[PDB]
């Protein structure tokens, strides 16, 4: 029973008003049953897309979600990770760097 | 058809090599299996190989597996009275089976020195019914049909592939006795 | 018990439906469905993986229809049959297990002949001729013949007997039948066999021969309605005692 | 040091519910997906069939839905024993690797619960080193009761798989060994513990790649280096943190194989 990793980065240099794709990352948890949201302002993010699920030489699995996305000034987004091994929904804030 | 066997008859003599050949098409057959069928029977299992292997024996039989010429073939040595029946070779892929349209294999018999004749025959309840009898012929020997639509003349009959004794090549004819079998190859030899 | 099929021989007139049942072997996850018809191979129809049918590909056409509810007993019926469909309908069963990767295991087989009447149909007369006596005094062997004649459909099964039990050696029957009249699509069959024995065989008086014939055709529960006997799957046999 | 691998994973929830989920890897590259519905394959790209043709993948995806058949219905019918061992997870690797002159390799890898359980070596399964009593449970079934599946399995890694990979190696030699250029930026954020210094790599293919923080031509050791991470593309995102006193001299060094010797130099201002 292994904790995922979550990591949040963009696809371009994310200029305000200019499309992009928004990356969260998700490895090393098993079981496989996981939950993934991208959210937009706390608000889950609906077209949604995803890596088809695999995993690594230790047997631990890794996906990726992504959206495609416009950002802008005082919108700050993020991703929720639910599994077994979180007590609680962990959620990584993507840094948007001013 | 992804499994041929063309050859749909063969006919070897009792104590020689019988071999039944078989042509793949497809490129993802890794098992390749043999069966033999008897009239008014259902085919059963004869013999086996997996794509690793290019060889099996078991007893006097042998299957031989070319994968670059895709060609599978079986090889009956010494072959013997039963072993005449229809052969079909058959290749899987997972749980797909395709067989071959199959060979009949026909294993003529030994037998002694020939003394050909026709014999007349009478039936033991209607005295009156008659039959002709034209046997122990030499195995080179052609049995031609019955030209007149009222007389009936079988062709060279099949020994029981149990027989051991009185083995012996025969026609009958149906409807006089002598001129019967004119239509027919009979040699200066046979006794009247 | 192996792989069975039910019925072994079915003679039916066109337009009837007909359904054929088969028991593979218990566990034997794979049953398949084939056909031979007389001047062919082993014609692919059917196959089920469990209780699913993966190729419904090889079914003839619509009226031709195959269920294994269990997945064990496979049922194939055949809906308003033609003479098109006679043929022998072998069915097979194999397991994933073991060292053998589809070893089939063949049922014996259900004879299908789908007649355009059963007017037709007729048992044979079987008649034993006794051997020659120019045979006896120049070759010291002697050749029994059976005749087995005006019989419809072709299948027959034909044996020898003596004194009870059935013989092999000097046996050879003919392999098919023949056509009393080739010319005749309704053309009623004959079927020839020999049994060759010793002179000091044959001349025993108490020496007891037989040429059995089992045909097959109608079944008891038929609508037969002719003045005449129903040509029943029957054994018609014939006999002969020894000279002297 | 080229080779080809499908992997499984399997999980078994309740004695009426198992899910499976497949894929074909190229290395680090999916070639391949498995369409559960239908029980075939997806192809990622115009040369995933490789040299195969359409009868040939057909025949694939008919021994795969097969292998499932078989795999699941003898997982399901021996837990049907015990319930406590639900929920589990069953994890399958298996595959061929080729030698530049050496006969090809082929691999057969199981994990019960992310834990290696099975191997197949040579033409037999052996179990997993200590971790398992149910490893010498299968394997002795594996050995003993499917010597047909093992020889089927044994063709499928050792003569199928190399014959299918040098066929798809070479109808996407291209795509494979293309070169694609990073996209460099620096960004920067108030170290939450002093400024952090962000410098970004992103959609540059092959993997490997150098990010450096400079100071003129002087390396600096970076606060802190970041793993390189995919992109939806196929191609990868990095960044190297350096943490400075705000507000000059400092620039960012991306190297990369597609850039020909010359370095990507950032500037800071
Ligand atoms: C063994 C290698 C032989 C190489 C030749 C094959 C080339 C195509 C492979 C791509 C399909 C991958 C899918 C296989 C995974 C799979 O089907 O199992 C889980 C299911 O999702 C369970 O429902
Ligand atoms: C099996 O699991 C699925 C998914 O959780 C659920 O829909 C189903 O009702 C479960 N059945 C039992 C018997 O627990
Ligand atoms: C195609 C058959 C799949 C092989 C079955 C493996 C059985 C393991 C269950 C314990
Ligand atoms: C408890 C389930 C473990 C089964 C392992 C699967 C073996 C793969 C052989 C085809
Ligand atoms: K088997
Ligand atoms: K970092
Ligand atoms: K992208």
């Amino acid at each position: 029973q292994r904790t995922p990793k979550i990591q949040v980065y963009s696809r371009h240099p994310a200029e305000n008003g200019k499309s992009n794709f928004l990356n969260c990352y998700v490895s090393g948890f098993h079981p496989s049953d996981i939950e993934v949201d991208l959210l937009k302002n706390g608000e889950r993010i609906e077209k949604v897309e995803h890596s088809d699920l695999s995993f690594s030489k230790d047997w631990s699995f890794y996906l990726l979600y992504y959206t495609e996305f416009t950002p802008t000034e005082k919108d700050e987004y993020a991703c929720r990770v639910n599994h077994v091994t979180l007590s609680q929904p962990k959620i990584v804030k993507w840094d948007r760097d001013m | 058809q992804q499994v041929k066997q063309n050859s749909p008859s063969l006919s070897v003599q009792e104590g020689r090599i019988s071999i039944l050949n078989c042509d793949y098409t497809n490129s993802m057959f890794d098992y390749f299996l043999w069966y033999k069928k008897y009239p008014a029977e259902g085919p059963t299992f004869l013999i086996s190989i997996s794509s690793i292997k290019d060889k099996n024996e078991d007893g006097r039989f042998t299957v031989f597996l070319n994968k670059s010429a895709k060609h599978l073939s079986l090889h009956i040595v010494p072959s013997q009275p039963g072993d005449s029946a229809v052969y079909f070779c058959a290749a899987s892929v997972g749980d797909k089976i395709i067989f071959g349209k199959g060979t009949r294999l026909h294993i003529l018999p030994n037998m002694q020195n020939p003394d050909p004749a026709v014999y007349q025959l009478r039936d033991s309840k209607s005295s009156d019914k008659s039959v002709c009898l034209f046997t122990d012929f030499d195995s080179q020997t052609n049995v031609s049909q019955s030209k007149d639509s009222d007389v009936y003349i079988t062709d060279k009959c099949v020994l029981d592939m149990r027989s051991m004794d009185f083995k012996s090549n025969s026609a009958v004819a149906w409807s006089a006795c002598a001129n019967a079998f004119n239509n027919s190859i009979i040699p200066e030899d046979t006794f009247f | 018990a192996g792989v069975s099929q039910s019925p072994s021989n079915k003679v039916t007139e066109k337009g009837k439906d007909v359904e054929l049942r088969c028991d593979p072997i218990s566990g034997h996850t794979a049953l398949y469905w084939y056909r031979q018809s007389l001047g062919q191979g082993l014609e692919f129809l059917i196959y089920f993986q469990g209780n699913s049918a993966p190729d419904k590909s090889g079914l003839p056409s619509d009226r031709f229809s195959a269920e294994r509810t269990g997945g064990s007993v496979s049922t194939l019926t055949i809906q308003r049959t033609q003479q098109e469909d006679s043929a022998v309908y072998l069915c097979a069963s194999s397991s994933y297990r073991g060292p053998r990767m589809n070893e089939q295991f063949f049922g014996p087989g259900t004879r299908l002949t789908v007649l355009e009447d059963l007017k037709n149909v007729f048992p044979p007369e079987v008649a034993v001729f006794e051997p020659s006596e120019a045979e006896i005094s120049h070759t010291q062997k002697a050749t029994l013949v059976c005749l087995a004649t005006g019989f419809y459909p072709d299948h027959v099964e034909l044996s020898w007997w003596v004194n009870g039990k059935e013989v092999h050696s000097g046996v050879c029957t003919d392999p098919q039948p023949l056509k009393e009249q080739p010319a005749l699509n309704d053309s009623r069959y004959a079927l020839s066999s020999r049994l060759r024995v010793s002179a000091t065989f044959w001349q025993n008086p108490r020496n007891h021969f037989r040429c059995q014939v089992q045909f097959y055709g109608l079944s008891e529960n038929d609508e037969w309605t002719q003045d005449r006997a129903k040509p029943v799957t029957q054994i018609v046999s014939a006999e002969a005692w020894g000279r002297a | 040091h080229v080779s080809f691998h499908v992997i499984q994973i399997f999980s078994f929830v309740n004695q009426s519910w198992a899910r499976g989920q497949g894929s074909g890897w190229l290395d680090e590259l999916q070639t391949h997906g498995w369409d559960s519905e239908s029980g075939t394959i997806i192809f990622l790209h115009n040369w995933s069939k490789g040299n195969f043709s359409n009868e040939e993948l057909s025949d694939l995806e008919l021994l795969f839905r097969f292998y499932l058949f078989g795999l699941t219905r003898e997982i399901q019918d021996h837990a049907s024993q015990d319930y406590s061992k639900y929920p589990f997870e069953v994890q399958v690797k298996a595959g061929c690797e080729l030698h530049s002159g050496k006969s090809p390799e082929g691999f057969f890898q199981v994990a019960f619960n992310g834990l290696d359980l099975l191997s197949f070596q040579n033409t037999t399964w052996v179990p997993s080193p200590g971790c398992g009593s149910l490893a010498q449970s299968v394997c002795h079934l594996l050995n003993h009761q499917y010597e047909g599946v093992t020889e089927t399995v044994y063709n499928l890694i050792r003569s199928t798989c190399p014959r299918f990979l040098l066929g798809l190696l070479d109808a996407g030699k291209m795509y494979v060994h293309r070169q694609v250029r990073p996209e460099a930026w620096l960004s920067s954020r108030p170290s939450l513990g002093q400024l952090l210094l962000v410098c970004h790599a992103s959609g540059f293919y092959p993997k490997p790649v150098w990010v450096t923080w400079m100071r003129n031509e002087q390396e600096q050791l970076g606060t802190k280096h970041g793993d390189i991470l995919p992109n939806a593309d196929g191609t990868w995102y990095l960044q190297v943190i350096l943490e400075v006193a705000s507000e000059a001299g400092l620039s960012c060094r991306v190297r990369h194989s597609s850039l020909g010797g010359q370095d990507i130099i950032l500037y800071w201002g």
